[PDB]
């Protein structure tokens, strides 16, 4: 709707902050993952024999 | 994305490697401590005088 | 008929983004890790990976923690029986308990 | 005024509650900086990927704004060779285990080694001791043991 | 339409803050897990019930 | 009051998940002091002689 948006506009930069604040959410989470299991430089295997 | 490079470690039940060599290594490790200490004034900045 | 709760979250303006690394990604990971760890010992999260046999492995384990390595190699088969059994245990309190 | 009283009271909110969260997360990497002073730089560190990556031997501190950098002096092996082993040496009937290395050949003889660095030695009563018969231990292998 | 839209601002601040808090103590927690991740597997660990 | 509790009806479900968060930290309170404290066994006495 133009008219809320045309209201919501006279609230300031609310909107901007929540999504800065959801994307530095979004990148935590994939360096929690990377740091987590990223720990190995080369990717290893088994041999045949067992 | 490619995860890393492709190795395959040559496991024998009777063989063994060890080193002859070394190397000093010196690495670097950062991290924050403190942050900027802030004082807000509320009349001042809701009302202003 | 029966629309999801995903369908209308997703409607209504919010939406949930893949993880950059995949689950196969992960696994693969983790297969790298478990062999690294089988084949190579310690030495592979210092430098260079060095081949090792499991047994000299497990008494440098055994060194670490304080017992000579003649208790594991003139136990080793009794040691990998308990394993085994051990591995057995904790795949079987996992299939039966689901807390 | 009320209207603007509320929008500006709404807006000192939101920034005092992003400031007690982002000093919370100050005070965590604060707390681990101060653990590493004291272990990296203080003592001798034998926790793995703490301290730097390899075999910690010293740490330094240097400052920074709003933080520290640790110089971490690590020690990483370089060259290594392919060697075959044994768990144990059998001589006399009785089962020879090293007392602190690892048994290598270079093909045709016999040397007892430290397991970080290649400085072979010959297999003696000093550096080797005895447990059991020959028997039991699987990959035991036939040599001589020299006697000062 | 500035009623409804108070207090759809109000709603979605309220879920950003608990978000943010809720990322915190997964972030405590994939930091222990990277630091387990690093001394157990990675070596032998000579620290009690570690 | 039969009137203020009609007029709070209308502002959704913000008591709810107030109540959670306080029900939460109840749990991780004694959570908390479980995993501190309870971390033997068998209850051990000291012998009669000092
Ligand atoms: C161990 O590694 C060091 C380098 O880390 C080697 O030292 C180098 O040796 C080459 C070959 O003579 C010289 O050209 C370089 O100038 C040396 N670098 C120095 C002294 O910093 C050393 O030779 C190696 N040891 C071995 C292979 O036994
Ligand atoms: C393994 O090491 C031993 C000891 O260093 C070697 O034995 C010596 O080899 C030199 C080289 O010809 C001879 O001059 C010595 O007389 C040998 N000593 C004895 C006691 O026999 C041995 O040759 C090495 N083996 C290999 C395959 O390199
Ligand atoms: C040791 O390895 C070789 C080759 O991989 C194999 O033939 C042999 O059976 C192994 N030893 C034992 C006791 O299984
Ligand atoms: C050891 O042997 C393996 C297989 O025989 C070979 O790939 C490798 O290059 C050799 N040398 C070292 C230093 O690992
Ligand atoms: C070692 O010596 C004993 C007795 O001399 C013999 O029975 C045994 O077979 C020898 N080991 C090997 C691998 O030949």
């Amino acid at each position: 709707s133009t008219e809320c948006s045309n209201l919501l506009l006279q609230y300031g930069s609310f909107c901007t902050q929540l999504k800065r604040a959801l994307t530095g959410i979004a990148v935590e989470q994939d360096k929690n993952t990377q740091e987590v299991f990223a720990q190995v430089k080369q990717i290893y295997k088994t041999p045949p024999i067992k | 994305m490619s995860l890393g490079a492709e190795n395959s470690v040559a496991y024998s039940n009777n063989s063994i490697a060890i080193p002859t060599n070394f190397t000093i290594s010196v690495t670097t490790e950062i991290l924050p401590v403190s942050m900027t200490k802030t004082s807000v004034d509320c009349t001042m900045y809701i009302c202003g005088d | 008929a029966a629309r999801d709760l995903i369908c209308a979250q997703k409607f209504n303006g919010l939406t949930v983004l893949p993880p950059l690394l995949t689950d196969e990604m992960i696994a693969q990971y983790t297969s790298a890790l478990l062999a690294g760890t089988i084949t190579s010992g310690w030495t592979f999260g210092a430098g260079a990976a060095l081949q090792i046999p499991f047994a000299m492995q497990m008494a440098y384990r055994f060194n670490g923690i304080g017992v000579t390595q003649n208790v594991l190699y003139e136990n080793q088969k009794l040691i990998a029986n308990q394993f085994n059994s051990a591995i057995g245990k904790i795949q079987d309190s996992l299939s039966s308990t689901a807390s | 005024i009320d209207r603007l009283i509320t929008g500006r009271l709404q807006s000192l909110q939101t920034y005092v509650t992003q400031q007690l969260i982002r000093a919370a997360e100050i005070r965590a990497s604060a707390n681990l900086a101060a653990t590493k002073m004291s272990e990296c730089v203080l003592g001798q560190s034998k926790r793995v990927d703490f301290c730097g990556k390899g075999y910690h031997l010293m740490s330094f501190p240097q400052s920074a704004p709003h933080g520290v950098v640790f110089l971490h002096v690590t020690y990483v092996p370089a060259q290594e060779k392919n060697f075959t082993t044994a768990p144990a040496i059998c001589h006399d009937g009785k089962a020879h285990f090293p007392r602190e290395g690892v048994f290598v050949s270079n093909g045709t003889h016999w040397f007892v080694t430290q397991r970080n660095f290649y400085e072979p030695q010959i297999i003696t009563t000093d550096n080797t001791f005895v447990s059991g018969n020959c028997d039991v231990v699987i990959g035991i292998v036939n040599n001589t043991v020299y006697d000062p």
